[PDB]
């Protein structure tokens, strides 16, 4: 999806301010929020990639305009909806509509056993590797309304693969219910001139972005 | 002017009673469990942290053997010291070289090594950050008062898939000797996310 969300090589967000002795969390608010995710993906309600393309799929304006974790509760509001796993009007309301139907997955015995593992996207097998590190690639050029991890600055150019991860899910089909499809991602490498011209470049930089064997193509 | 979009802008005045409103909704249908809830605030509030990548780093600086593990094998590298888990399942260490300084982005959303970092920082997060770090690398770290040399490689990772990076800093010089544990004191979160170096003793 070609959306404000997808940022790499924009002009005009300007300098990167950045507060010193930071906090973790700056609001209590944002510690519900933020806990409220690894609580939701336990119950498997939603999945990440499910979860990254609901945060694409917000208001231009509002996702500007949203601090970090406004993003997380847009999904929550939204995408639960979506899922079925709340109506409009109990997210309107902040009423449930008939009790405790449910039983929380994340409990307090599992909370820290759940997160030392967390779940890899790994997987066992998948589509065969069509390439091997050193080998020269073009990103197609696609454009699709749905998610996917191919930035537009990397469409159409060519760089160098560098890393193969081996097989992973996705995210393209698993957003979308059409399952894992899983396959090889890559690190490629691109050269500062290759992404953004002769001007705006500079001779030593490079660019490595992590790629899905079907993203590709021979250069 | 006021901060718009670099994440440090305020937040809707009403956006706590907002967040009140769903989480019990959420309790009510029994989605969520709020004891379950605090211990995960606790856990990236006090116990995960950058602090955890330090002890990586020291480790790998003073200890080659390990350093051949990690970078061989990030996740189980970085399990030696029993850390692991959500967002750092498939980690990969980015060795800086005095031919190659490595640094790393999501351009897309916020995605960064929580087992070894603990959660992002506002600015990590933010499109001034993500939009620039591609394209203008050396203009983004000047502003953090790194200059990197004109003839040094910049190498700028970006976060597109489920791979998860570290920066393994290059040891100050004048730390002969030193402690996993004095090294450690010297290698801060910007170093290991590349947009610093460690302290200078
Ligand atoms: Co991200």
């Amino acid at each position: 999806m070609n959306g404000i969300h997808d940022t790499g090589g924009a002009h005009g967000y300007g300098p990167v301010y950045r507060e010193p002795n930071e906090p973790v969390f700056r609001y209590d608010w944002e510690k519900t929020v933020m806990s409220l995710l690894p609580a939701l993906l336990a119950n498997g309600n939603f999945n990440l990639d499910e979860f990254r393309h609901s945060i694409q799929r917000m208001g231009p304006a509002h996702y500007l305009e949203g601090t970090y974790y406004e993003h997380w509760l847009h999904v929550f509001e939204n995408l639960l909806v979506e899922k079925g796993v709340l109506t409009a009007t109990e997210v309107a309301t902040g009423k449930a509509a008939s009790g405790k139907t449910a039983t929380p997955v994340l409990t307090p015995a599992i909370v820290d056993g759940l997160l030392s593992t967390g779940a890899s996207a790994a997987r066992e097998e998948g589509a065969r590797a069509r390439f091997a590190v050193g080998d020269k690639v073009r990103v197609l050029n696609k454009n699709p309304v749905g998610h996917t991890r191919m930035p537009r600055y990397t469409r159409g150019k060519v760089g160098t693969v560098v890393i193969d991860h081996g097989v992973f899910v996705t995210p393209d089909t698993a957003a979308h219910g059409k399952g894992e499809h899983p396959q090889h991602v890559y690190t490629v490498s691109f050269t500062s001139v290759e992404l953004w011209g002769q001007d705006a470049s500079s001779p030593k930089d490079t660019i490595r972005v992590d790629l899905w064997d079907d993203y590709l193509e021979p250069a | 002017h006021d901060h718009h979009h670099d994440g440090y802008q305020a937040p809707p005045e009403d956006i706590a009673l907002r967040v009140k409103a769903l989480e019990s909704l959420l309790i009510e249908k029994g989605l969520v469990d709020p004891a379950a809830m605090d211990l995960v605030v606790q856990t990236y509030e006090h116990k995960v942290g950058p602090r955890n990548g330090a002890k990586v780093v020291a480790k790998a600086w003073v200890d080659p053997a390990y350093k051949a593990r990690l970078l061989a094998d990030g996740t189980a590298g970085i399990a030696e010291l029993g850390f692991s888990g959500v967002q750092g399942e498939d980690m990969v260490i980015l060795e800086n070289t005095p031919a190659v300084h490595n640094v790393f982005v999501c351009t897309l959303c916020s995605c960064y090594p929580w087992p070894t970092l603990g959660l992002p920082p506002a600015w990590y997060k933010a499109a001034p950050y993500r939009s620039r770090m591609v394209s203008d690398p050396r203009g983004v770290l000047a502003e953090f008062g790194l200059v990197i040399p004109a003839n040094k490689e910049i190498r700028v990772w970006d976060t597109t898939a489920e791979l998860r990076y570290m920066v393994l800093p290059e040891r100050p010089a004048g730390t002969e000797a030193y402690s996993e544990e004095q090294l450690a004191e010297l290698v801060t979160r910007d170093s290991m996310i590349g947009t610093g170096l460690p302290t200078q003793p």
